[PDB]
C-alpha cells in the first residue's frame, strides 16, 4: 500500500580499509526525506544520516550520504572494524506510517 | 539523555501489557515520541507515534484499534496500552525521538514483548 | 499511446472503457502522462503544513518558528542561524573573515574600514563585532 524502501545488496562482504557503496530504492521520488541508521546485533540503531546527506554529530566523516529522488547510496570509506553492522534506511516523506528498508548487512571476508 | 523501557514479556495470544518509556536528560514535552518495534531475525516497523501536542496519536494498520499511545509530561514518560495482542505482536518494542531533526536520533535500549502461540 | 494525453491530476488507467482516470485521494499527479499518482507527502513530525496537497499539487512543507527549512523541497528544519553566521544554502555556515554578524537571524555584512572615514582600528573585529575605530 505505502511508500516501500528497497536496498541493495542484502548482504556484503567486504575488508577494512575498502569504499563501500549501500543503495536504497525508494518507490517514488521522496526528494531528500531520508535517514541512515547503523544497528549492531543486540545493540538499539544509532542515526547516521539524516536529510540523506548530513551527518548526526558524533559520526565519522567516513561515512557519507548520497542521492535525491528514487535512488540513495550511503558511502563508507577507509571501512573500519567498528562499521561491521546492519545498515538501515529510512524515509520520512510519510510520518504515517515511516518505512524502513530490509537491512544490509555488512561482513568480512 | 536516556530512554528506559519497561513492561515487556510473555503473554497468551488475546492478552495485554502496558509498555512504560523513561525519558530524561532532555525536554520530553517538545519531543515527537514513537515506538518502533523489531521482530527477532527481522528489521524495524514503525509502531506509533505521539506529537509534542499530546492530541495527535498515529498508529501503524497492523496495531489500530489494539494499542494506545499515551504520555505524562509531568512524569516524562511514555506509554503503549497494547490490547488484544497477536502472535504476529512478538518483537523489541523501543521508544524513539524525533527532537528538531526529521532523523531518530536517541533511541532506548528496548522491552521484549513475546506472544505463546 | 493515448496516456501522454492524461491531464495532470489523473494516472493513465488499464481499466478499458477510460483512458485516464482522476488521482486517488491523498496522490497526486503534476504532469500528464504518468501511469500512477504519487502519495502526496506529510508535513507531519517536527514539519508543518504550508500548502494543502491536491491531485495536481504536491503538499509544499513548513517549518516550526525559530526554525528555517533547510534542503531540496524542505528536507529538514535547520535552527535559526545564531550570531556570528549566515544562513546559506548548504544550511548555517559561519562569517568568512573579514565579516560579521552580530544578531540572529542575520547576515555576515563586511567589517567597517576605519582608514575610509581617517581612522584607525582601535579594536580588531570578530565573526560577531565589528572594527572599533579610533582617530588617527
Amino acid at each position: 500500500s505505502d511508500i516501500q524502501m528497497t536496498q541493495s545488496p542484502s548482504s556484503l562482504s567486504a575488508s577494512v580499509g575498502d569504499r563501500v557503496t549501500i543503495t536504497c530504492r525508494a518507490s517514488q521520488s521522496i526528494g531528500s526525506t531520508l535517514n541512515w541508521y547503523q544497528q549492531k546485533p543486540g545493540k538499539a540503531p544509532k542515526l547516521l544520516i539524516y536529510g540523506a546527506s548530513s551527518l548526526q554529530s558524533g559520526v565519522p566523516s567516513r561515512f557519507s550520504g548520497s542521492g535525491s529522488g528514487t535512488d540513495f547510496t550511503l558511502t563508507i570509506s577507509s571501512l573500519q572494524p567498528e562499521d561491521f553492522a546492519t545498515y538501515y534506511c529510512q524515509q520520512y516523506y510519510t510520518w504515517v506510517p515511516f518505512t524502513f528498508g530490509q537491512g544490509t548487512k555488512l561482513e568480512i571476508k | 539523555v536516556q530512554l528506559l523501557e519497561s513492561g515487556g514479556g510473555l503473554v497468551q495470544p488475546g492478552g495485554s501489557l502496558r509498555l512504560s518509556c523513561a525519558a530524561s536528560g532532555f525536554n520530553f514535552g517538545y519531543s515527537y515520541m514513537s515506538w518502533v518495534r523489531q521482530a527477532p531475525g527481522k528489521g524495524l516497523e514503525w509502531v506509533s507515534s505521539i506529537g509534542s501536542t499530546s492530541s495527535h496519536t498515529y498508529y501503524a494498520d497492523s496495531v489500530k484499534g489494539r494499542f494506545t499511545i499515551s504520555r505524562d509530561n509531568s512524569k516524562n514518560t511514555l506509554y503503549l496500552q497494547m490490547n488484544s495482542l497477536r502472535a504476529e505482536d512478538t518483537a523489541v518494542y523501543y521508544c524513539a525521538r524525533v527532537y528538531s531533526s526529521p532523523g531518530i536520533d536517541y533511541w532506548g535500549q528496548g522491552t521484549l514483548v513475546t506472544v505463546s502461540s | 499511446d493515448p496516456c501522454s494525453n492524461c491531464p495532470a491530476g489523473t494516472f493513465c488507467d488499464n481499466n478499458r472503457n477510460q483512458i485516464c482516470s482522476p488521482c486517488p485521494p491523498n496522490s497526486f499527479s503534476s504532469a500528464g502522462g504518468q501511469r500512477t499518482c504519487d502519495i502526496c507527502r506529510q508535513c507531519k513530525g517536527v514539519f508543518r503544513t504550508r500548502k494543502e496537497c491536491s491531485s495536481t499539487s504536491n503538499a509544499e512543507c513548513d517549518c516550526t518558528p525559530g526554525f528555517h527549512c533547510l534542503g531540496a523541497g524542505c528536507s529538514m528544519c535547520e535552527q535559526d542561524c545564531k550570531q556570528g553566521q549566515e544562513l546559506t544554502k548548504k544550511g548555517c555556515k559561519d562569517c568568512s573573515f573579514g565579516t560579521f554578524n552580530d544578531q540572529k537571524r542575520g547576515i555576515c555584512r563586511p567589517w567597517t574600514d576605519c582608514s575610509l572615514d581617517g581612522k584607525s582600528v582601535l579594536v580588531q573585529g570578530t565573526k560577531e563585532r565589528d572594527v572599533v575605530c579610533g582617530p588617527g
